[PDB]
């Protein structure tokens, strides 16, 4: 089972409309067997029905949707959209934090899935892409998110993942200490803070997955999280690269 | 026991409480749903969408219209729409409303029998009327005589309407409204230099076209009043912010009703057609059809449209004929103000089909 997060640089009718880049997205999106999507600025959902169109062209099912409204405190809004196989797994609950932009910019997307073909037989995944200015206290939020999921669904088994802006000015060293989310024995952090997760010049871990709970840490495969160099994978100049996004999707596998 | 007021167009349904001044709810004619399989988050997998959620998330749908030039030509849609009216909209229960529902002029029998099935058979409603559209426009601004001129989404009729009686030989229908408008008004602007094509860049557009468009009184004199100076133009702030200045595009969207060639069809304009249906009707009633030309709907609201028509309609008439075009400033919605004016007469409480009735025909 691959999974992955993407932070799509202004996901939208433009890019999807442009038929290069819309077939590297497809490349890219069809490597993953759920794949969360960020930064969809798509007001009427027409990018992401333009997505679906090109993944379920032959067979109509090969992906399936989970797609949030826009999200934001002020009139800058953005979607998650998580794209899943379902014959490789099936949603059973979704829902949006909210116990919401009181501590989140955009409140996170959380995903039940259930996966017959892995160790950890139900999981969930709960989406952030942080705020940089507030990063840190929205990745320590993620705690409370976490706390949440275990109640309400009594499953300790949760990869939280997305552009978390974890590292260089908007996290740095001294402030992980604060973050619950790091400094709990409960998660693993499988991108470590030495990770370039950006396509361009910066050298930053933005780009994170964690995941808890002992069934789940256990179907990890060792060594596949990573980030996913899609100008290297396709051998593009980095200004092909940087026009598809400016970050990398970051993987994982499960066995 | 309040009766319900259903006024049911190409693009968009009004619909409200009998007595009411205006309609409760206004929203698209529209029933979408999903091309792919999938939620919005927190929800479960929906098997449509109707009215303005069905708009604002067109893009992983399919959109149908089941009313197509006013008649209703998709029933299964049209009874989700009619099921979102009673149950989303006005959150009533329909077996305890008389209802009363619009149709458009020249509506086959065959069609209002099947709306009248529907009423009674699947939303089990206690009565209902079905009246003509253009007729209640009539009857909202005091008249029993007059020529309508009703021109909404997606067709515009005029029809001369005697003693309260529409004259069916003489009414016209014209395949040219307020849909055709906003598109042409994206194509001008884009001519222009601008860049207006997608799904919102079209509800920019039908802003544009409903907030800064006017009838000239002269067309050619308005084209070279544009050219000459800048008094004409009228600036637009888009979403983002940024300001876009209009000049003729203003009178020339609204001006393809008077020139339908401007989108390449070859029809005689509003003016010509208002005449030619006067003209249908026996000579000794024209006199009340040309002092009672009454406006009805969207596609009349243009600033200039009364004035104009009256110029058009004064070349065309014998020239001691009295004139006169009747624009009520609510004439967006007359038909439904009609209706509910009707609907809430104690005089028309007889004229309610009953179900029993139904049970007895
Ligand atoms: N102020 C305005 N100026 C110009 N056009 C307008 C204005 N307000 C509404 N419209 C147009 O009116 C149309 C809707 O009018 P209306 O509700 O009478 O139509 P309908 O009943 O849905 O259609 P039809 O009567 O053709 O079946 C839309 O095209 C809209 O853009
Ligand atoms: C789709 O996107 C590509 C990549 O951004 C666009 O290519 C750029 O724009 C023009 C193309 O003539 C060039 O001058 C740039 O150098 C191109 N950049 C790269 C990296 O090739 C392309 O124009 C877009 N296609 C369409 C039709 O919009
Ligand atoms: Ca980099
Ligand atoms: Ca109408
Ligand atoms: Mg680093």
């Amino acid at each position: 089972l691959k999974i992955a997060a993407f932070n799509i640089r202004t996901f939208g009718e433009t890019k999807m409309s442009n038929a290069t880049l819309a077939s590297y997205i497809v490349r890219i999106v069809r490597r993953y067997d759920i794949v969360l999507i960020q930064e969809v600025r798509d007001s009427h959902l027409v990018a992401v029905g333009k997505l679906l169109d090109y993944l379920n062209q032959d067979d109509p099912n090969t992906y399936h949707y989970v797609v949030s409204e826009p999200l934001g405190r002020n009139s800058y809004k953005e979607r998650y959209l998580f794209l899943f196989r379902p014959n490789k797994v099936s949603v059973l609950d979704t829902y949006q934090y909210d116990d919401g932009n009181d501590s989140f910019s955009r409140e996170p997307a959380v995903v039940k899935f259930s996966s017959h073909s892995t160790k950890v037989k139900e999981f969930a995944i709960v989406a952030l892409h942080s705020a940089p200015s507030d990063a840190v206290a929205e990745i320590n939020s993620l705690y409370d998110v976490y706390l949440d999921v275990q109640q309400k669904w009594h499953l300790n088994d949760v990869m939280l993942m997305g552009d978390f802006n974890a590292d260089c000015s908007y996290v740095t060293s001294s402030q992980w200490s604060s973050i619950r989310l790091r400094t709990s024995s409960t998660f693993q952090w499988l991108i470590p803070d030495s990770a370039d997760t950006t396509a361009t010049s910066t050298n930053c871990a933005y780009d994170r997955i964690v995941v808890a709970g002992s069934l789940l840490q256990s179907s990890v495969v060792p060594g596949s999280a990573a980030p996913f160099d899609f100008q290297a994978a396709y051998g593009l100049s980095n200004e092909m690269a940087l026009a598809i996004s400016d970050h990398y999707p970051v993987e994982v596998t499960l066995t | 026991t309040t009766a319900l007021v259903c006024d049911n167009g190409s693009g968009l349904v009004k619909a409200g409480f009998a007595g009411d001044d205006a309609p409760r709810a206004v929203f698209p004619s529209i029933v979408g749903r999903p091309r792919h399989q999938g939620v919005m988050v927190g929800m479960g997998q929906k098997d449509s969408y109707v009215g303005d959620e069905a708009q604002s998330k067109r893009g992983i749908l399919t959109l149908k219209y089941p009313i197509e030039h006013g008649i209703i030509t998709n029933w299964d849609d049209m009874e989700k729409i009619w099921h979102h009216t009673f149950y989303n909209e006005l959150r009533v229960a329909p077996e305890e409303h008389p209802t009363l529902l619009t149709e458009a002029p020249l509506n086959p029998k065959a069609n209002r029998e099947k709306m009248t099935q529907i009423m009674f058979e699947t939303f089990n409603v206690p009565a209902m009327y079905v009246a003509i559209q253009a007729v209640l426009s009539l009857y909202a601004s005091g008249r029993t005589t007059g020529i309508v001129l009703d021109s909404g989404d997606g067709v515009t009729h005029n029809v001369p309407i005697y003693e309260g009686y529409a004259l069916p030989h003489a009414i016209m229908r014209l395949d040219l409204a307020g849909r055709d408008l906003t598109d042409y008004l994206m194509k001008i602007l884009t001519e222009r230099g601008y860049s207006f094509v997608t799904t919102a860049e079209r509800e920019i557009v039908r802003d544009i076209k409903e907030k800064l468009c006017y009838v000239a009184l002269d067309f050619e004199n308005e084209m070279a009043t544009a050219a000459s100076s800048s008094s004409l133009e009228k600036s637009y702030e888009l979403p983002d912010g940024q300001v876009i200045t209009i000049g003729n595009e203003r009178f020339r969207c609204p001006e393809t009703l008077f020139q339908p060639s401007f989108i390449g069809m070859e029809s005689a304009g509003i003016h010509e057609t208002t005449y030619n249906s006067i003209m249908k009707c026996d000579i000794d009633i024209r006199k009340d059809l040309y002092a009672n030309n009454v406006m009805s709907g969207g596609t009349t609201m243009y600033p200039g449209i009364a004035d104009r028509m009256q110029k058009e309609i004064t070349a065309l008439a014998p020239s001691t004929m009295k004139i006169k075009i009747i624009a009520p400033p609510e004439r967006k919605y007359s038909v439904w103000i009609g209706g509910s004016i009707l609907a809430s007469l104690s005089t028309f409480q007889q004229m309610w089909i009953t179900k029993q009735e139904y049970d007895e025909a």
